[PDB]
């Protein structure tokens, strides 16, 4: 939002971050870590386990950059959120609160087989 | 070497029939309904959720 | 009698990709021409000016 | 009477485990009702900022006493 | 997508130019002038989207 | 729920990871167990059904139609063995991946628990049965099932999410089944029927109406080498359940329209199998068994009133094996004489004693003999259509006379003096020959014992 | 000579930067007026009779797609007198402005040129630059944003995701098929623009990566349709099941992430209430997918081995970040709501 | 006696070295700037 | 621009089928020849000066179509019943194919103007019948 | 008031038959390469009867590319015909 072209401002303290162990971080990678098998097989490496010095460097990469981006994911859809209510809050002309009452009033159809 | 090939995979099983138990922690919200459901005094209500 | 409605369709485009590459074979002048058409078609045409 | 209590459970669970998940939902109907209640329809206000626009910056423009003494 | 950088940090790439009214070098006006800072007045802390209106 | 996604993608690099030939036990020992899990957890109700996750419910439903799922994983590797053993390891470690990637998208499928889900793994498929068919086929005619097969499939299933994305914005959320508990009807408009019109036609274009199934026979005939993929797609067929979804709610109340798909269908399936009399060709000849008795479900379904559903249920599992297995024996019996011609085979009976009692029970289950699933899932659909109008009796009463010189003729064929010129068909029939020509009929008939388990709630 | 080609390389970006950061009229014509000025020369370095018959066919179709902009500026000069960037406050101005921009990009009209352009420039290398072309443009359309005719944005639209898509199934050279099919995919993105204009960046970004990896690709030796037949029993079978890979997902499938476009633009396209506009951009899009469907019908069925051909070498081309693409241009949709909020 | 580049062997080690501690660094900082601010 | 269109409809729907077919006649014979000027911009020609009117021979026509199709309505509007059902303003369109026909060959196309010509008509009543929008705003 | 319909009616100079064609491309060249004084009068009046006192560089901004460039796509004119020694607008080699 504000404090404009920042990756992610100040305020993203508050969030709790997106530590590890969730399935996508361990997913992100993996579609790396089966595009390393790849990086061999194009070449006729002929490994299909080829140098671990290769065969590593992705995993590292994605997971971390996969992290490092999903700091900000989260964020974002927490200052949705809050313009949102802070907005449903104000203006309540143009948001009522309904009634409460169902059965021995509401007719439906009524048009059985 | 000992075959982590072979049956290892199977405790997949475990691996992931412990994930169907994290969410009841969270799916708690409700210990109250009418339909006995009680969740009323005991010590049952209690395990499991 | 059911092969030849849909499959009809094959057919029916198939061709309908020759008339958009044969006819336009070449010509540097035959494109710019086109060009004006299609550029003075817009004034009359409908709301581009209103 | 063996099974039955080594396995699964009863109505302490799959119910009001919905019970549960369908406070996960309703909630998920109000807010899907209120943004095409205020984002398609903002509207003619232009009110909050969405459908906001830019329009010109006051802050370039000089108050100063140019040399015209009618402008 | 405009980015606005000469917000951001401190330069001016054009901003001066734009308008007709703004410095003109040795304070000379232009003849619509005095209407400028008139109509810009209006429409600042608008939106422009209910300006037309 | 994850106790199966999470096993049967683990199966994923069980396979490669092995070595040299021990690859095939390998898996089938492994993709036999997961059924402890298919079973495992499931079958709990029965009454206010299981759903035990936010996205999955995996079946409760009375639809439980997954432990089959999950049983013709492990019926091909013993199917699928015959000449796929002539090319490379890591082509073969792929054919059995995507064979995979499908199975995990079934299990996905049927639960969903929602909508919108269902679609997008609804069209899920064709990514990888269109790879199975156009590679690995027989013929140079494959090269068009190829196409065919999609320009249906998806031709008219776009119109889909045209239409849930439609629903999504205007009432409330369609992100749960099991929350319909407000829906308002649909009365009427020149808008309506196409949205009931759209909600509509993209199943249909997967189980058969008697229009547009000319695809359907073009991807069987020329099909891979066990019927190795043409046994999953006698699953994916019958999967357009999902009609069972809406068409119970979600527009309920228009029948208006409904009999332009009961007339159509309803004198096709009077049809069909009278084109497949003079058949020439064998994987063609159980090809049209497969449009007819699964045509009928479609005037099954968009009648009300259970009692169809109680035999509507039953079918869609019901030729989902016997016109399994058909297509099993006729793989086999083309391994040792290279045509599909039906004619050629002939005078068997006498050289291959013991599969006699093979065709027999399979072609006696079109027949349908009172006792086993088949009539006891028939016999549910004549009694609640006859009382939408007596007439049916006809029609329908006709499709029990012609499909009955249908299967006969296909057995009948195989008994004859033939010793003609053939120094080949010595091989009598090694194990996996009957091996995997059972595991059909043992679990087919045995369900007849304690058939509550497959229903509908009704 | 290898030092200024990195300057003129450089050059061209900083043609499109001043596009996109600029407050002022005169400055988005300086700024794409000098990529007319600085393109040029790439076309030539082989100096063929070609490249010298494209680059001048290419020349004066953006010397006039230019010099009538400078023409639609200067309108609103007159009536209200204030340059800066916003709606065009006179008719005559926008629609000489939209439908004589779509010149550059070139919509359903003004294409005779796409592919007597991208075809024939002997330099195949590329001619991925043709995606910046793509992003100066656009970077102008989402500022003037709310002044359009709207009967005619959608006009050179669905004229175009239409003519763009048949005009390739004719077609055999694999330059020219690239070139057909990208006046499609300009189809979706300039025919939600009056409808909230991003998810269309979204479909900008989507397509510059899926048209780059496939290039990336197509070198090798790789030209015509015919010479992708004796691929995969020569150069390397690693590189099938890419073409594969992609080639499908780009005019897309659920599981890829070509579908990704499309399920969230239709989300936008109606809850505004045109359910009659979608289907027939949804349906035609459809027999936008038989190219690409026997062209993938060329390289898996094992056509011909090309001759007695022994490619015993190893490689050394740059396949930079190749090994990276086709697990962003597959993948990527298990994992997104994020580019309706990540990108706004 | 392998002969990779022994010139950049290890900076692809030593940059993630860098990188997770520099990841870390900037999480278990922020961590506690949630708390500090809420 | 919306002009014609819009002052046709805002005309004799249902009656006063005069005006409106001898509109909706003189405006598709109007469409038509947009088409065949066009044809001389991509498509060149050999005929010389008088050429172009050769040419036109072929376009000698989507004018009596809109005549046709205007006409049909025009002889029906208040005919039977209310010739404003969805069924009915498509028969407009089938007349078409036989139209088409008479312009050239026979077997390969006026069943498909009548058949495709024919299903696309109803959908614009229909349309604006239930207040459908093709372009739109939130 | 009058001096806005000449010269605009002038800046109908593209035509574009004429622009393009027909043979003897110097002759289309020719009319682009004074297309401008349509662009440059036309926004020499506008910016001076009105006094805007810093816009006024624009009039000689619009020449300064307006011969640069131009006089770029005038070399490609001699590489066509140098090779021909006709330049002909009739050459279409490259062909759709
Ligand atoms: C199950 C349903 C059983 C009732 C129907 C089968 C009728 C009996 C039968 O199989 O006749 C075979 C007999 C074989 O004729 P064939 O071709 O001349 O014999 C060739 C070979 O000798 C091969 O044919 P076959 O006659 O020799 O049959 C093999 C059979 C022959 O030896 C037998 O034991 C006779 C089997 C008859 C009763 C089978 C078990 C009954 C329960 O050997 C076995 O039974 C193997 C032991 C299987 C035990 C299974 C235990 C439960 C699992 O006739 C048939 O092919 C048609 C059978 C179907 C009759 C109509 C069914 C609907 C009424
Ligand atoms: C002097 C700066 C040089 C800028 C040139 C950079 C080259 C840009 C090439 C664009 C390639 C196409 C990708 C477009 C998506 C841009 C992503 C983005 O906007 O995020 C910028 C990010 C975040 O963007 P943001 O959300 O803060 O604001 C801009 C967002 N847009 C542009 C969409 C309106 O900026 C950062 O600070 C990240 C570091
Ligand atoms: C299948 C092709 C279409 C994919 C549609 C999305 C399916 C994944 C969604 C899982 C549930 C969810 O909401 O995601 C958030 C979930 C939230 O976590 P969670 O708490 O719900 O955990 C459930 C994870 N599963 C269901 C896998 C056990 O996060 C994830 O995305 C899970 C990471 C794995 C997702 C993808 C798994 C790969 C399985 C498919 C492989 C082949 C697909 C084709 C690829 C080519
Ligand atoms: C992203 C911003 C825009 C990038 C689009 C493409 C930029 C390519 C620039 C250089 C391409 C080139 O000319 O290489 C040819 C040259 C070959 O040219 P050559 O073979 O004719 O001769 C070489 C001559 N010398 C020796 C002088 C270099 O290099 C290659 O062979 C490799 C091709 C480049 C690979 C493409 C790079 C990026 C690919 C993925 C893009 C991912 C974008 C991220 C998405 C988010
Ligand atoms: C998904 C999450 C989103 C975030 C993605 C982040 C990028 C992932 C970083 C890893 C990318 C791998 C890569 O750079 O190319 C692979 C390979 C280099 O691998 P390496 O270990 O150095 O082996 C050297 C052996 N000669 O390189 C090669 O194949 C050839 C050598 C060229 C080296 C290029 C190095 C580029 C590094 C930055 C790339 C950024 C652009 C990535 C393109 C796609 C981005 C979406
Ligand atoms: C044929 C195209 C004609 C479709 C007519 C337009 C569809 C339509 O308007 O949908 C009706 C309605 C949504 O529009 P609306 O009435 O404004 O909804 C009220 C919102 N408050 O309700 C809906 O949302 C229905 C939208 C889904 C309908 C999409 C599919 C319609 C056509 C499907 C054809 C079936 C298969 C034929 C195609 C296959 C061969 C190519
Ligand atoms: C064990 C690996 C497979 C057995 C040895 C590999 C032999 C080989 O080099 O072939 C690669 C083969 C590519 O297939 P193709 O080119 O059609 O076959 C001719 C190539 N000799 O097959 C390939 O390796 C292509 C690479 C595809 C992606 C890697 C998958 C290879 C399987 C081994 C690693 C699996 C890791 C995945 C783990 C779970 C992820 C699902």
């Amino acid at each position: 939002g504000r404090a404009t072209f920042q990756f992610l401002p100040d305020e993203a303290r508050s969030l709790p971050p997106p530590k590890l162990t969730d399935p996508r971080l361990a997913f992100v990678g993996f579609l790396g870590y089966c595009s390393g098998l790849i990086d061999n097989a194009i070449r006729r490496r002929p490994v299909l386990l080829a140098g671990l010095h290769r065969q590593l460097l992705y995993i590292t990469s994605f997971v971390f950059v996969g992290y490092y981006l999903l700091k900000r994911q989260d964020y974002m859809y927490a200052v949705r959120d809050h313009d949102m209510f802070s907005y449903i809050k104000s203006h309540p002309e143009d948001f009522p609160e309904k009634d409460k009452k169902t059965y021995g009033e509401v007719f439906e159809e009524f048009h059985p087989v | 070497r000992d075959h982590w090939v072979h049956v290892l995979v199977p405790m997949g099983f475990v691996f992931g029939y412990y994930l169907d138990r994290k969410n009841d922690e969270k799916l708690t919200a409700f210990r109250n309904k009418s339909l006995l459901y009680k969740r009323e005094l005991k010590p049952n209500e209690e395990v499991t959720w | 009698w059911l092969e030849a409605i849909l499959p009809k369709t094959i057919s029916l485009a198939q061709m309908k990709a020759s008339t958009l590459v044969t006819n336009q074979k070449g010509l540097i002048k035959l494109y710019f021409l086109s060009f004006l058409i299609t550029i003075l078609i817009s004034m009359i045409l409908f709301n581009f000016h209103e | 009477r063996w099974i039955a209590r080594t396995f699964f459970d009863g109505p302490e669970k799959n119910y009001e485990r919905t019970m549960a998940i369908l406070q996960i939902e309703a909630e998920k109907a109000e807010l899907r009702l209120k943004e095409l209640e205020v984002r398609r329809l903002m509207r003619a206000r232009g009110d909050g900022p969405w459908f906001h626009y830019p329009t010109i910056d006051k802050e370039l423009i000089d108050h100063s006493p140019k040399a015209t003494p009618d402008n | 997508p405009f980015f606005d950088v000469q917000k951001r940090l401190g330069v001016d790439l054009d901003r001066w130019m734009t308008i007709q009214s703004a410095e003109q070098p040795h304070k000379i006006p232009s003849r619509c002038h005095a209407f400028e800072k008139e109509w810009i007045e209006c429409a600042h802390g608008i939106g422009s989207i209910r300006a037309e209106k | 729920m994850l106790k199966y996604i999470i096993p049967t993608i683990m199966l994923m690099p069980l396979t490669w990871l092995s070595k040299n030939n021990m690859i095939w036990v390998n898996s089938t020992a492994h993709s036999l167990l997961i059924s402890f899990t298919s079973l495992l957890l499931m079958n709990q109700f029965g009454d206010n059904s299981l759903n035990f996750s936010l996205l999955f419910f995996s079946d409760s439903l009375s639809t439980p139609l997954l432990i089959l799922t999950m049983w013709l994983l492990p019926l091909m590797l013993m199917a699928s063995q015959h000449h796929l053993s002539k090319e490379n390891l890591t082509r073969k470690k792929l054919f059995i991946t995507m064979l995979i990637s499908l199975q995990l998208f079934l299990i996905m499928t049927f639960t969903a628990m929602e909508l919108i889900l269902f679609y997008i793994l609804f069209e899920a498929t064709l990514v990888p049965t269109l790879i199975i068919i156009t590679r690995w086929g027989n013929q140079t005619e494959r090269l068009n099932a190829g196409l065919y097969f999609l320009f249906y499939t998806l031709a008219g299933s776009l119109p889909l999410l045209v239409a849930l994305i439609y629903i999504q914005n205007t009432v409330g959320s369609l992100n749960f089944l099991m929350l319909q508990y407000w829906v308002q009807p649909v009365h009427n408009s020149w808008s309506n029927v196409f949205m009931w019109l759209a909600c509509m036609m993209a199943f249909m274009v997967k189980m058969p109406l008697y229009g547009l199934h000319l695809w359907l026979p073009k991807a069987h005939v020329e099909a891979p080498i066990a019927g190795s993929m043409v046994l999953a797609a006698v699953l994916l067929k019958l999967g357009g359940y999902g009609m069972l979804r809406i068409t119970l709610i979600l527009n309920p109340m228009t029948d208006f329209m409904a009999y332009p798909f009961i007339m159509l269908s309803l004198w096709g399936m009077i049809m069909t199998s009278s084109i497949c009399l003079r058949q020439t060709d064998l994987k063609s000849l159980i090809a049209y068994s497969s449009v007819s008795h699964m045509a009928l479900v479609i005037v099954a379904i968009l009648i009300q009133t259970p009692w169809s559903y109680m035999g509507a249920t039953a079918l869609m599992i019901a030729h989902g094996l016997t016109s399994s297995m058909l297509f099993c024996l006729a793989n086999s019996n083309y391994e040792r004489i290279h045509s599909r011609t039906m004619i050629l085979a002939r005078g068997l009976q006498t050289l291959l004693p013991l599969m006699a009692t093979w065709w027999l029970l399979a072609s006696l289950t079109n027949l349908a003999l009172p006792p086993t699933i088949n009539l006891i899932g028939e016999l549910f659909v004549v009694m609640s259509t006859f009382s939408w109008s007596n007439i049916t009796i006809i029609l329908m009463g006709v499709n029990m006379v012609i499909t009955a010189l249908y299967s006969l003729y296909m057995l009948i064929m195989t008994q004859r003096g033939k010793y003609t010129y053939h120094i080949n068909n010595i091989s009598p029939s090694f194990t996996r020959e009957n091996a995997l020509m059972s595991l059909h009929i043992l679990p087919l008939l045995l369900l007849t014992l304690n058939p509550k388990i497959i229903l509908g709630p009704l | 000579n290898p030092i200024i080609f990195i300057i003129i390389l450089l050059t061209i970006m900083l043609g499109t930067i001043i596009v996109m950061i600029s407050s002022h009229w005169l400055l988005v014509w300086i700024g794409f007026e000098m990529n007319m000025l600085a393109i040029i020369p790439i076309m030539m370095k082989n100096h063929n009779p070609r490249a010298t018959e494209a680059s001048t066919k290419y020349f004066l179709t953006q010397s006039t797609a230019s010099m009538l902009l400078m023409m639609a500026v200067i309108i609103n000069l007159m009536f209200s007198g204030q340059w800066t960037v916003m709606k065009l406050f006179n008719p005559m101005a926008s629609m000489l402005m939209t439908m004589a921009l779509a010149m550059k990009l070139g919509m359903a009209p003004f294409h005779f040129w796409v592919p007597e352009v991208t075809q024939g420039i002997p330099l195949s290398s590329g001619l991925i630059l043709l995606t910046w072309q793509k992003l100066a443009p656009m970077s102008v359309l989402y500022q003037i944003f709310p002044s359009i005719n709207l009967n005619l944005i959608l006009t050179l639209s669905v004229l175009s995701i239409l003519i763009g898509g048949w005009g390739g199934l004719n077609q055999t050279q694999l330059r020219k098929i690239m070139a057909y099919s990208s006046i499609a995919h300009m189809g979706w993105m300039t025919a939600v623009l009056p409808y909230n204009p991003t998810m269309t960046l979204l479909n900008l970004i989507i397509y510059i990566i899926m048209t780059s990896t496939m290039f990336t690709m197509f070198m090798a030796n790789s030209t015509t349709t015919t010479l992708s037949l004796s691929h995969t029993w020569n150069k390397t079978p690693i590189m099938t099941v890419l073409i594969l890979a992609t080639l499908l997902s780009m005019g897309g499938l659920p599981p890829l992430s070509g579908f990704m476009p499309k399920w969230m633009i239709i989300q936008e396209m109606t809850k505004n209430n045109s359910i009659i506009l979608p289907t027939f951009m949804a349906i035609t899009a459809l027999l936008n997918l038989y190219f690409y469907m026997r062209l993938t019908y060329s390289t898996t069925l094992t056509m011909f081995p090309s001759t007695n051909n022994m490619k015993m070498k190893w490689q050394f081309p740059l396949m930079k970040k190749m090994t990276f693409l086709p697990t962003m241009v597959v993948l990527s949709t298990m994992m997104l709501p994020l580019t309706p909020m990540l990108s706004v | 006696h392998g002969s990779p580049n022994w010139l950049k062997v290890g900076l692809t080690l030593g940059t993630s070295v860098f990188l997770w501690i520099y990841l870390i660094k900037q999480h278990n900082e922020d961590v506690l700037e949630y708390k500090r601010r809420n | 621009a919306k002009t014609v269109l819009r002052q046709y409809w805002d005309i004799p729907e249902g009656t006063e089928c005069h005006r409106k077919t001898y509109a909706t006649t003189s405006i598709g014979g109007a469409a038509g020849l947009v088409v065949s000027a066009y044809s001389v911009a991509l498509k060149t020609p050999t005929s010389f000066l008088e050429g172009v009117a050769r040419t036109g021979r072929y376009t000698f026509t989507a004018a009596a179509i809109g005549a046709i199709f205007g006409l049909t309505s025009c002889i029906s509007a208040q005919v039977r019943e209310k010739p404003d059902d969805p069924l009915n303003y498509l028969i407009g369109g089938c007349a078409g194919g036989l139209i088409l026909g008479a312009r050239t060959r026979s077997y390969g196309i006026g069943a498909a103007a009548c058949a495709y010509m024919g299903l696309t008509a109803a959908l614009v009543k229909m349309g604006q019948l239930e207040g459908w929008q093709v372009f739109a705003e939130p | 008031s009058m001096v806005y319909m000449n010269i605009m009616m002038a800046f109908t100079v593209s035509l574009v038959g004429l622009l393009m064609y027909r043979s003897h491309l110097m002759s289309s060249l020719l009319c682009l390469e004074g297309m401008m004084l349509s662009l440059f009068v036309m926004a020499a009046l506008t910016i001076l009867n009105s006094h805007f006192t810093l816009a006024s560089m624009m009039p000689i901004i619009l020449l300064v590319f307006a011969a640069c460039e131009a006089a770029l796509g005038l070399s490609l004119l001699v590489m066509v015909s140098n090779t021909y020694g006709t330049d002909y607008v009739q050459n279409l080699n490259l062909l759709q």
